[PDB]
């Protein structure tokens, strides 16, 4: 059959320098127009660059002059030396074969992240989302967890223990300016419980070996 | 005798830009100057010759090469140039001595459900010489098996169809060239001008 | 360049359906498009190349058609493994852009969302900052506003928001939005209040605390 793996992403800051492969199986890399495309968090797709069969090279206007496309007959690799990295660089890479107009991008790679940032590793604070003392409410109350300033993703957040999965939503991070992430999970829950069930929301980041468990109850 | 340069621009089918026309122009008088001076053209570019000096010039022998590309692609039609034309279809050397000459010809060469009929190199495993003429049609073998002359997945035909349609964007519209190339020998001049 | 514009957005069918997405480009590029299909944390897939040709692999009751600068791609009967995003691509000049995207999801019965605001933690205001949480839950359609009001004040450029997947179960959408003030400015002022428009809501719903009651 046919491949195309890449490797190579990972965390790098501001000014670094990067080598993305792709190894293709079934197809000659160096008989094919090949091309990366990148998908930034939450974006749409861009071509990046192509290297012809017979060696000639293009570039986006926002690569040129800080990344390289190249390849390795022998490996049958695709290579893309990215340098002078900046912040709008954080994409997933994804190697294609390309077959321009005739047949389009017809296989692509799982692809690999690259994340371009100056922010320290760190641990979340987790601070309590508390449900609210009007419990009229529906008879239902929200209550939650605040996950605040960890660097870099992900964190993985359960509610007591794994025992309480229904009426959950941890939802997707978003980028703080200070170049921190944070997150917020809510559940759901009976209003009647709020005396009497523990809710404990259970916290990990494994970039900072972190684990943090809280408690979540009624304010005052 | 004057040089046939009607037969060349104003021919009435042009090439493939794969299969570029080449005519020998030889033992005759060029007036260059009804050509340069003239509203046709939108690209009129001479490497190592002046063009308005042009009918002052003698030369050994004069190749009038033509064929049809996008317009996006005349840029490649110039010495040190990359991509698909100049790599796989026509290739200009480095130390061209000439004029590449071009026109919008979207109202020959469009029609409206898109001409077809023009085609280029798409699939070639290396870059071609200047002045190399490439008109094989040996299907393209783009994987690890071979393909025999039996087209299908990773086994592709080297020539790719432009597809001209009137309302195309200017860069997608036809474009008729004509490259003078001025050859020098130590031989007689046989084509001198005015 | 040109550009390659996708209309909608957001396109909401149920299985079954007949759905048609649209492709403009700025400038005639004759036949050459290309439409792709992405789902979540997962490489494009092409499924249409020079405007209409379907690629190998691709059920038939996918079709694409156009020429020159209006293109659109048809799905006959809309099948459950077909909600995901479909991009088209000018396959034939540099820099080969791809269109924003359109989403194709789930439509089911209007939901308002309820609303809950949650004040800032005194723990997190020990700190010296303070995040004021508005949640909207399991609400349907996607579009939603939220305004933050600080003391009526409409708040605009201090927040951020996140929204869910579609719910595999309900099909519902949730969303989170997280006022940032310093403790400073917190304490500035009283209301907190985040205001909520939504279709199923007859007129906006707004909830709100008293800073420290
Ligand atoms: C081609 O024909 C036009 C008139 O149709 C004329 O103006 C032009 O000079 C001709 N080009 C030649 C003879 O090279």
């Amino acid at each position: 059959e046919v491949q195309l793996v890449e490797s190579g992403g990972g965390l790098i800051q501001p000014g670094g320098s990067l080598r993305l492969s792709c190894a293709a199986s079934g197809f000659i890399v160096s008989s094919n127009y090949m091309s990366w495309v990148r998908q930034a968090p939450g974006k749409g797709l861009e071509w990046v660059s192509i290297i012809y069969s017979g060696g000639s090279t293009f570039y986006a206007d926002s690569v040129k002059g800080r990344f390289t496309i190249s390849r390795d007959n022998s490996k049958n690799t695709l290579y893309l030396q990215m340098n002078s990295l900046r912040v709008e660089d954080t994409a997933v890479y994804y190697c294609a074969r390309d077959l321009q107009e005739l047949g389009s991008l017809d296989y692509w790679g799982q692809g690999t992240l690259v994340t371009v940032s100056s922010a320290s590793t760190k641990g979340p604070s987790v601070f309590p989302l508390a449900p609210c003392s009007r419990s009229t409410s529906e008879s239902t109350a929200a209550l939650g967890c605040l996950v605040k300033d960890y660097f870099p993703e992900p964190v993985t957040v359960s509610w007591n223990s794994g025992a309480l999965t229904s009426g959950v939503h941890t939802f997707p991070a978003v980028l703080q300016s200070s170049g921190l992430y944070s997150l917020s999970s809510v559940v759901t829950v009976p209003s009647s419980s709020l005396g009497t069930k523990t809710y404990t929301c259970n916290v990990d980041h494994k970039p900072s070996n972190t684990k943090v468990d809280k408690r979540v109850e009624s304010k005052y | 005798n004057l040089c046939p340069f009607g037969e060349v621009f104003n021919a009435t089918r042009f090439a493939s830009v794969y299969a570029w026309n080449r005519k020998r122009i030889s033992n005759c008088v060029a007036d260059y100057s009804v050509l340069y001076n003239s509203a046709s053209f939108s690209t009129f570019k001479c490497y190592g010759v002046s063009p308005t000096k042009l009918n002052d010039l003698c030369f050994t022998n004069v190749y009038a090469d033509s064929f049809v590309i996008r317009g996006d692609e005349v840029r490649q039609i110039a010495p040190g140039q990359t991509g698909k034309i100049a790599d796989y279809n026509y290739k200009l050397p480095d130390d061209f001595t000439g004029c590449v000459i071009a026109w919008n010809s979207n109202n020959l060469d469009s029609k409206v459900g898109g001409n077809y009929n023009y085609l280029y190199r798409l699939f070639r495993k290396s870059n071609l010489k200047p002045f190399e003429r490439d008109i094989s049609t040996e299907i393209y073998q783009a994987g690890s098996t071979p393909c025999n002359g039996v087209e299908g997945f990773n086994c592709y035909f080297p020539l790719q169809s432009y597809g001209f349609q009137p309302t195309n964007g200017v860069g997608y519209q036809p474009y008729r060239v004509v490259v003078l190339s001025f050859e020098l020998l130590h031989a007689p001049a046989t084509v001198c001008g005015p | 360049d040109i550009q390659m514009t996708q209309s909608p957005s957001s396109v909401s069918a149920s299985v079954g359906d007949r759905v048609t997405i649209t492709c403009r480009a700025s400038q005639g590029i004759s036949s050459w498009l290309a439409w792709y299909q992405q789902k979540p944390g997962k490489a494009p897939k092409l499924l249409i190349y020079a405007a209409s040709s379907l690629q190998s692999g691709v059920p038939s009751r996918f079709s694409g058609s156009g020429s020159g600068t209006d293109f659109t791609l048809t799905i006959s009967s809309l099948q459950p493994e077909d909600f995901a995003t479909y991009y088209c691509q000018e396959a034939n000049s540099f820099p080969y852009t791809f269109g924003q995207g359109t989403k194709l999801e789930i439509k089911r019965t209007v939901a308002a969302p309820s609303v809950f605001i949650f004040p800032p933690s005194d723990e997190q205001l020990k700190s010296g900052t303070a995040s004021v949480v508005c949640l909207l839950n399991n609400f349907y359609p996607r579009e939603a506003k939220v305004q933050w009001k600080v003391d009526n004040a409409l708040q605009s450029g201090n927040s951020q928001e996140s929204v869910t997947e579609q719910d595999s179960k309900d099909s519902t959408y949730s969303l989170s939005s997280t006022l940032t003030l310093s403790k400073a400015d917190y304490e500035k002022h009283k209301v907190y209040a985040c205001e909520v428009t939504h279709q199923g809501l007859s007129s906006p719903v707004t909830k709100s605390f008293n800073r420290g009651e």
